[PDB]
């Protein structure tokens, strides 16, 4: 390796811990000491998304150390098996968040007279109890497929996601490949693609109703949404697709090198997601600044 | 003389008269008497109860004789009665008109009145055989808004309307057998006496009338707020009432008297008082205001002794049980509380 | 003939209002507070009574 | 409860009931336009607004699977500011005025034509503090007599400041905006304007329409995005 | 009000029987339901009881499993399924109608009842004095007895009495052990403390003979008493 020697990336996750956990405290904070008689049908996407956020970093202190030092594991086998559930189930539940708030704006926006029975079933509580629960039952493999294994013999002991418990040799590929291919068509793609189709819809609708203030500032905000969302979590995903593909494409020794020397920082860029993310949600709303300002 | 050029001033001579008198009779004010009696401490009351189920502003309540249940009305068009002891509901009565701004409760138990934007009083019958509530009499002779109503009997029920009149009824026939005229504004509230032979009223005209049930016309007339008089309530002995105005201030009145006593003002108070009522020993004097929260005045020395917040919206109605044990408060926020 | 039935019930109203009994707002101060001094101890709310005699008793739940 | 009797578990079912159905007809009455019908004497409002289909006065009618209600309050004669907050969250207000009225003076005073005092009342409604953020439908009826009118008396007599070709269609131009000028919201309020007179239809279409737009605006700025 | 059962009739053993009431005159759908059976020259038997909205549902022990209820709000109709039968269940079924809110009186409105001549921890709740000769005029007093308290914590004690006139269908006389029923004179008064119950009735008529019952409704199942038969 040694192109990471100026090692920015424990500098660099334990910066992200910090703009990452002071920015949903404020929207954490104000969302639960502010008055009941809004009720803008958001305040409970808004406090899911801070609180499938607020986990989701406040375990990066545990890996900063880890890269420190020559890949070591002070912190026993237990911890590597609930440090990793911390941070998969909190990266499937920030993105269904993301989709079920797009889903809901659609349901109000586009036809609110035809759908206004259908926004009342599936919406609101009824939505944000499904994401939760499906997000743990698909990151189970990372409780159970989670064992301190070795190296020539690991003196700086090591975690990694143990793949010889469920499989026998000549089967734990599909084990490595089927279980990553799943956590990207559900974790990226198909949330993907509604939020893509939700907004253009709400796109022709507000050019075909609007003075010039409001047209122009609420279809630019609509394409950042879009464009933010999909520059951040892309590289991530890319990657490990391709550093999972060269179990079968025969990618030299000058290639192989490159995925494991950048994924690293591939990681870092989806944590700037979650920094700006209260951001373009919550605190992009003049009546919920006032909120959290005076408090 | 064809002109009306005497007649005209011989009010102005009658009324300077009546002012006189009651300079004559002012020895010395409520403060210099109560001055060396110990003060109430300060007094700390807790929410007990909150009753929830109105989807709407509530705009009136009143509690039961037996000091266990009360209705409440909201602007959804739905009466409900609630079980203060365990927070239930008991009954739950629909309106033919949802813009209801005032209920009562019968002295006895079996009947419940409400009315408001629709110049109709409904009386509603409680213990009924066939296991329902249903709609008993209506009565309908105002030309205004319908602002109070309190029960008098079985039989008997007085209102007041926003056309500047107050009317006694006779619910088995439907007809006014008492009609109450002279105020210039429209009425707003009245309250009744604990014998039931004289109530009083206030009206917009910052003005207050005493009046003679059985014989049906007014005795005497205070005066001295600034603005529109919302509320009124009647001390436990009977000799003395407080009204609340929309100047944020509210005044003790005296009927033996005729006489201003007190006044309960602060600086930092500069919202209307929308409710007033009284303590059991008549000591502590409650009030609601606009500012979203309510006020506990101590009544012999007009000092502040408790501020009971909690309320999201205007705090609209207020009531005390007959044996003192607890004080409810509903809101424009859809939520009643008790404290005690 | 214009407005003399209206000037006519005026005065008569005010009229008879001087003719009443007044009394001192000394007598009628005392008055107001040996009531309140009579029964003070019947005031749940003046006095907090204890736990065993509160009919809102915060239960457990 | 654990220790509850016999009897107190049956009233605890029935206040459930009773939860139950005041919750279920609760959402019922949020699916349901209210239009607050307001107007001048003598507007024409009754005319064709109150027609148009089929104390306090309530009408109700139902339009492309829509439900309105339109509550009358012209013959209240009271303190208005006692009651005027009852209508704090309907959907929107319509307002009617008779525009062949710049020559006709008040009945009870000569010193200036109705037209100005029901701009009066236009800018009291409008600038209401409870209805900050209420849209507004105007109506302007009887416009067969407009332009006859104007063509032997001209719009000189109501407005003396006005320059223009005095035809009917710069005059109502001119109107228009003269009542469209007196919002002073112009962010949180918009004004719908009509021509009504007595026509086919146009005028329910002219409505929906108009809560149609009030309602998809409400929406987009209840759920965040403004 | 009304409510008039239909149904009756002789059965083998093993078979089955169809028991309906219909209820005119009052809103049916508030009022919870029960079925009272009534052995030839014997007392009271609680049988069932289906609540309103068809939530909670209770049996005696003789018949659970085998006996069935069922609710039909629309037409106002109250149903008993009746599985395979013995030699035993002959006797007289009623129909009571009961209302639990906070000062309801339960148990007002008794039905008529139908024949069905077969061919062929629980509180308890004593009564004396099978028989009673008594004379108009004067003032006699009845006493019932149970083995458990009956005064719950809130205060309540769910003691009631009835009345069955020779020829006719029980009415109700005093609920909670103290509070007077509608339409009976002021002449019945009833009293007691904690276990032991005393009923009292002064200045009898002609209409006074009868049988009277004591039944308790502290917890299910609900039990009856036996009877004090006055005679002229
Ligand atoms: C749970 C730990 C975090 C890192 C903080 N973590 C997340 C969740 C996220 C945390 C922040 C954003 S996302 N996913 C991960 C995937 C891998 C992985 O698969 N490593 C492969 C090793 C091999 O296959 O030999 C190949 C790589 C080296 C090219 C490792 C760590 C991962």
């Amino acid at each position: 390796d040694w192109k990471s020697s100026g090692a920015l990336i424990p500098a660099i996750y334990m910066l992200v811990f910090l703009l990452g956990t002071t920015g949903n405290g404020l929207v954490l904070w104000t969302v639960f000491r502010s008055s009941r008689e809004k009720r803008r049908s958001a305040d409970i996407f808004i406090a899911s998304l801070a609180v499938a956020d607020l986990t989701f970093v406040v375990t990066l202190p545990l890996w900063a150390t880890y890269t420190y030092r020559d890949y070591d594991w002070p912190f026993g086998t237990f911890f590597c098996k609930l440090s990793s559930y911390l941070i998969f189930v909190n990266m499937y539940a920030s993105v269904f968040c993301l989709t079920g708030l797009s889903f809901d704006r659609y349901l109000a926006i586009v036809r609110p007279v035809a759908n206004a029975r259908l926004r009342l079933r599936v919406s609101g509580a009824v939505a944000t109890a499904v994401l939760w629960v499906l997000a743990a039952l698909l990151a189970m493999p990372v409780m159970v497929l989670r064992t301190t294994g070795d190296l020539e013999n690991t003196t700086k002991v090591q975690c990694y996601m143990d793949y010889s418990m469920v499989a026998t040799v000549s089967s734990e590929w599909a084990w490595e490949v089927g279980l990553g291919v799943s956590s990207t068509t559900v974790g990226f793609v198909v949330p993907f693609t509604i939020m893509l189709t939700c907004y253009f819809f709400i796109a022709q609708t507000i050019a075909g109703h609007f003075g010039l203030r409001k047209r122009r500032r609420l279809l630019s905000i609509i394409v950042v949404l879009v464009v933010t969302f999909a520059l951040c979590w892309m590289p991530y995903h890319l990657v490990k697709t391709l550093y999972m593909l060269g179990s079968l494409l025969h990618w030299p020794c000058d290639f192989d090198l490159f995925l494991m020397n950048i994924f690293p920082y591939c990681t870092c860029i989806s944590y700037v997601n979650s920094c700006l993310n209260p951001f373009l949600y919550a605190f992009f709303d003049p009546r919920f600044r006032q909120a959290c300002t005076s408090m | 003389g064809s002109e009306l050029d005497q007649l005209r001033q011989e009010a102005e001579q009658l009324k300077n008269q009546i002012r006189d008198a009651r300079k004559a009779c002012a020895d010395a004010t409520l403060s210099q008497i109560t001055n060396n009696i110990d003060p109430v401490g300060r007094i700390q009351m807790r929410t007990r109860r909150t009753l929830r189920g109105h989807l709407a502003k509530i705009y009136a309540m009143h509690w039961g004789t037996d000091s266990r249940l009360l209705v409440s009305a909201s602007q959804d068009g739905k009466l409900i009665i609630w079980d203060s002891y365990t927070t239930n509901k008991v009954h739950a009565i629909p309106l033919r008109s949802s813009w209801v701004m005032t209920c009562a409760y019968a002295p006895s138990g079996n009947y419940v009145a409400c009315g408001g934007l629709d110049n109709i009083c409904s009386i509603y019958n409680l213990k009924t055989r066939e296991g329902n509530v249903r709609v008993s009499r209506e009565l309908a002779g105002h030309t205004g808004y319908l602002s109070c109503c309190r029960f008098l009997d079985d039989n008997q029920i007085v209102t007041s309307s926003g056309d500047t009149t107050c009317a006694l009824w006779d619910i088995e026939t439907g007809q006014q057998t008492t009609t109450f005229t002279g105020h210039t504004g429209d009425v707003m509230s009245l309250s009744l006496a604990p014998d039931t032979r004289l109530f009083v009223s206030g009206a917009c005209d910052a003005s207050a009338k005493l009046w003679d049930v059985r014989e049906g016309m007014c005795r005497q007339t205070f005066t001295g707020h600034e603005s529109d008089i919302n509320a009124i309530c009647f001390f436990p002995n009977g000799n003395a009432f407080a009204t609340g105005s929309d100047d944020a201030t509210c005044r003790l009145f005296d009927l033996r008297a005729d006489q201003e006593l007190m006044t309960y003002s602060h600086d930092n108070i500069i919202c209307g008082i929308t409710s007033v009522s009284f303590s059991k020993s008549g000591r502590l004097l409650l009030a609601g205001y606009d500012d979203f929260n309510c006020n506990v005045w101590d009544a012999l020395k007009a000092d502040r002794a408790g501020v009971l917040a909690g309320h999201d919206n205007r705090v609209s109605c207020l009531g005390v049980t007959d044996d003192g044990m607890a004080v409810a408060t509903g809101s424009w926020d859809s939520f009643l509380k008790i404290w005690n | 003939t214009a407005s003399i039935a209206q000037a006519r019930k005026l005065v008569e109203q005010l009229k008879m209002e001087a003719n009443i009994d007044r009394i001192k707002v000394s007598k009628a101060a005392a008055d107001l507070m040996a009531y309140c001094e009579a029964h003070a101890k019947e005031d749940p709310l003046l006095t907090p009574v204890p736990a065993s005699e509160n009919p809102f008793r915060e239960k457990k739940f | 409860g654990c220790t509850l009797s016999a009897e107190d578990k049956a009233a605890v079912e029935r206040s459930k009931m009773i939860d139950r159905n005041l919750r279920e007809d609760g959402e019922k009455a949020a699916r349901e336009v209210k239009l607050l019908l307001l107007g001048a004497g003598e507007s024409g409002k009754s005319t064709i607004v109150k027609q148009m289909k089929i104390g306090i006065v309530e009408t109700h009618f139902t339009f492309k699977d829509l439900h309105f209600k339109m509550f009358d309050v012209g013959g209240q004669r009271s303190e208005r500011k006692k009651w005027i907050h009852c209508f704090e969250g309907v959907t929107a207000i319509i307002f009617c005025v008779a525009l062949s009225d710049y020559d006709l003076v008040l009945a009870e005073d000569e010193e200036m034509n109705r037209m100005h005092e029901s701009m009066k009342l236009f800018d009291s409604i409008c600038n209401n503090k409870w209805f900050t953020d209420t849209s507004i439908i105007l109506f302007l009826n009887k416009k067969d007599l407009f332009e006859e009118k104007i063509k032997k008396s001209p719009l000189t007599i109501c407005y003396p400041e006005y320059a223009g070709s005095n035809t009917y269609e710069e005059a109502a131009a001119y109107i228009q905006c003269q009542f469209e000028d007196l919002n002073k919201r112009k962010d949180t309020k918009e004004i719908y304007t009509h021509f009504t007179c007595a026509t086919d239809t146009k005028n329910v279409q002219f409505v929906f329409d108009a809560v149609t737009d009030v309602i998809i605006k409400n929406n987009l700025k209840d759920c965040g995005l403004f | 009000v009304q409510l008039v059962e239909s149904g009756g009739g002789l059965v083998q053993p093993g078979g089955s029987r169809k028991l309906s009431c219909s209820a005119s005159g009052f809103a049916f759908s508030s009022f919870g339901m029960h079925w009272v059976r009534q052995a030839p020259e014997k007392g009271l038997e609680w049988v069932a009881y289906i609540s309103s909205g068809s939530g909670t549902i209770y049996y005696a022990d003789t018949v659970k499993g085998r006996f069935t209820i069922s609710r039909d709000d629309p037409k106002n109709t109250l149903f008993l399924q009746m599985t395979s039968l013995r030699s035993e269940d002959t006797a007289m079924y009623y129909c009571v109608r009961s209302i639990y809110y906070y000062g309801s009186s339960p148990f007002d409105f008794w039905g008529q009842g139908t024949t069905l001549t077969v061919s062929s921890s629980d509180i308890v709740m004593t009564q004396a004095t099978s028989s009673v000769p008594v004379t108009p005029g004067e003032s006699v007093s009845i006493s019932c007895r149970s083995s458990k308290s009956l005064l719950h914590s809130n205060g309540n004690t769910y003691l009631y009495w009835f009345l069955q006139r020779p020829g006719q269908s029980p009415q109700l006389l005093i609920y909670r052990m103290s509070n007077l029923a509608s339409g009976v004179p002021d002449r019945f008064s009833g009293s007691g403390s904690g276990t032991a119950f005393t009923l009292t009735i002064s200045r009898l008529e002609a209409e006074d003979v009868g049988v009277y019952y004591c039944m308790q409704h502290l917890e299910y199942p609900l039990t009856f008493g036996a009877g004090t038969k006055l005679e002229l």
